[PDB]
């Protein structure tokens, strides 16, 4: 979700109001198919998978 | 009790007969809000009110 979608994590204050603290990957690393091999995760023995 | 209290000391004390009617304002002393936009912090609105 936060690699490929948009994760919004919390606010933050900007003119007063509270806006969005979005996280996302850039544009041209989603674009393609097989995006998920350049997406990385950790496992409990902290090795990145 | 004004003139008892005429010295300040240490407080500053305000003697009011209660309102005739709840709710209302015998001498009519308008509300006026002044809303900053820009999020300028309380201390410039302060000195700008």
């Amino acid at each position: 979700s936060a690699t490929i979608g948009t994760y919004y994590v919390n606010d933050f204050p900007m003119l007063g109001k509270n806006f969005q603290v979005n996280i996302r990957a850039l544009g041209d690393f989603r674009n393609t198919q097989d995006a998920l091999k350049n997406i990385y995760i950790r496992s409990s023995d902290n090795k990145m998978i | 009790l004004f003139g008892q209290y005429a010295a300040d000391r240490n407080a500053l004390s305000y003697f009011l007969n209660l309102p005739p009617i709840p709710g209302l304002s015998l001498t009519g002393g308008f509300e006026m809000y002044a809303q900053n936009k820009s999020g300028k912090d309380y201390d410039a609105i302060q000195q700008d009110v």
